């Protein structure tokens, strides 16, 4: 599993992530409605126009649990299991979006922090991502 | 497919603007140290076998270059891309067997490898255009598959 | 796609002995019991809370059966199978927004459940013959995506 | 994570597959070999003509290892360890194939004992199919 490299590569650059969670976590979201359209219709229930409260707002939620499975790194899935039954059983978000996701997160990263996500970095970071898409996905399997 | 005007106003800027070597070297240093399965494929190469081995390999570097190379003869002619790729086609699928998911993986990478190289300047709406151009591009290379 | 005429023989054969009712009411109910996200795609046929009362769904029942019969114009028409699912293509594709990872989710669950039902009879040659003509279908479903 | 019923529903069929191993993996094999034949590419010291001595004797491992996962199912991580050096490392193995051979594995059983392929079960094995695949490629990730 997550590695010592990995374990502290992922909290390499999430805490060069921090004072950044609303405005990383809502870039996130953008550059993943625009750049794959259909991922919108999870959020109906919201204004998606650039930059507005919801997105804003939500992305801030996004990274806070990002960031927080981060930090209870050894339990990935206990401290993001109450958003494995919202994702996998209410809002039935299909697992081919959470690769779409990370996709996003990663490029918001490598444009704010390019020496940062070197490629070793990179890879823990997906393997991480990818320990979360999933726990969110869960709610099955 | 069907190309936006600004679309193509997007690739074709950004395109003239990426170090096709640097650009491309990396985008396989990581291919390969992020998903490293994919280094079956690339035993002539030869040592892969540490993260700083894939980025100082001659081959590898010489590699990537050739592979992003690649990707801008889509950018020159997005209407007939399936065509130029068509010759790769046969090589990656018929007599390379390359599971076609890894050139979906090859692009989302080069997307990083992209956000990486201009940042800010890699906005939402170019990041969704040369996604999409990825996007055809792994499609007319696994053509031969369907 | 080429076929060959053993591959014609193995689909035609096996096409005429399906119980096209029963068949498409597992592939899509297991689609949904198997594969859970699946059913926010079908919230207009209600009742998908339990694994039984999916089995017990007419109208995924009566879908299964609308979605088989489909293939079946596959297994009728292997030369034709792109136009055939240009139509479906729009819908799946352009109406629904369905990810194509799923065409491949349905597909892999036809022949399993085409394996429950022919037992020894769905020989290796077979299922590959078929997976074949289900990943065709997949491929042409996705096709107005690119 | 796998679910009490899905352990149960596991165990259930597995136990029917018990007695059938070398068969059974061995049919598993070659079913891929055909319906996915580039995937012979990492067999090139076998001979995969029909029934052979190496398809037998390596369908009855897969399967063993797969039945000793079965049991120890709270750790399948702990217990298919070195096949981890060995598919991810050694081997290096497309991802892909592992949903390549657990299909393959799905239609061995629907053929074999219908009346246990329940979609209720059929849910499950998928789940852990999906569990080993992933452990044994988690030598990647
Ligand atoms: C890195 C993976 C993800 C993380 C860490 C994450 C995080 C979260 C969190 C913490 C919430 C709770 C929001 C709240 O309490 O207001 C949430 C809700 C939600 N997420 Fe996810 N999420 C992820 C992936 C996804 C994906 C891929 C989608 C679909 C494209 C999605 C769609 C939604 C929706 C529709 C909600 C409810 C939003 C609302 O009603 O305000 N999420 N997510
Ligand atoms: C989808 C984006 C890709 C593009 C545009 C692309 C393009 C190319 C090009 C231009 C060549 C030149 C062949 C030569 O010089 O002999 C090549 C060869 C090759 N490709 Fe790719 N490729 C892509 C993806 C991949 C992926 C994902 C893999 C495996 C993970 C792969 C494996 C190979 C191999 C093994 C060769 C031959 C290497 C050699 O013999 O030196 N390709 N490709
Ligand atoms: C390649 C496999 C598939 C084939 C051959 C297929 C074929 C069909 C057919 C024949 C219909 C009925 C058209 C109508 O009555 O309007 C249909 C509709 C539909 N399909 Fe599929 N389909 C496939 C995969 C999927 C998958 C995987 C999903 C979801 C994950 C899906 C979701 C739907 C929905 C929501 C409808 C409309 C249902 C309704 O409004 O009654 N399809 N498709
Ligand atoms: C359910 C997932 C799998 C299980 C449980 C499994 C099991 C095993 C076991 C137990 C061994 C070692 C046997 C020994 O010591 O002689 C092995 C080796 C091997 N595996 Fe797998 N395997 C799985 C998936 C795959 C896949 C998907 C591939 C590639 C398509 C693959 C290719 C190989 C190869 C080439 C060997 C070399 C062993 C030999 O030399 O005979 N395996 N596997």
């Amino acid at each position: 599993v997550l590695s010592a490299a990995d374990k502290n590569n992922v909290k390499g650059i999430f805490t060069k992530i921090a004072g950044h969670a609303e405005e990383y976590g809502a870039e996130t979201l953008e550059r993943m409605f625009i750049t794959y359209p259909p991922t919108k219709t999870y959020f109906p229930h919201f204004d998606l126009s650039h930059g507005s409260a919801q997105i804003k707002g939500h992305g801030k939620k996004v990274v806070a649990a990002l960031i927080e499975a981060a930090n209870h790194i050894d339990d990935i899935a206990g401290t993001l299991s109450k958003l494995s039954d919202l994702h996998a059983h209410k809002l039935r978000v299909d697992p081919v979006n959470f690769k779409l996701l990370g996709q996003c997160f990663l490029v918001v990263v490598a444009i704010h922090h390019p020496a940062a996500l070197t490629p070793e970095v990179h890879a823990s970071l997906d393997k991480f991502l990818c320990a979360v898409g999933t726990v969110l996905t869960a709610k099955y399997r | 497919v069907h190309w936006s005007a600004e679309e193509k106003q997007l690739i074709t800027g950004l395109w003239g603007k990426v170090n096709v070597a640097d650009c491309g070297a990396e985008a396989l240093a990581r291919l390969l140290i992020v998903y490293p399965w994919t280094q079956r494929f690339f035993a002539s190469f030869g040592n892969l076998s540490s993260p700083t081995a894939i980025l100082g390999n001659p081959m590898v570097r010489a590699h990537g270059k050739k592979v992003l190379t690649s990707f801008g003869d889509a950018v020159k002619n997005l209407d007939n891309i399936k065509n130029t790729f068509s010759q790769l086609s046969e090589l990656h699928c018929d007599k390379l067997h390359v599971d076609p998911e890894n050139f979906r993986l090859l692009g989302d990478i080069l997307i990083i490898v992209l956000a990486a190289h201009f940042s800010k300047d890699f906005t939402p709406e170019c990041q969704a255009a040369w996604q999409k151009l990825v996007r055809v591009v792994a499609h007319a290379l696994a053509r031969k598959y369907h």
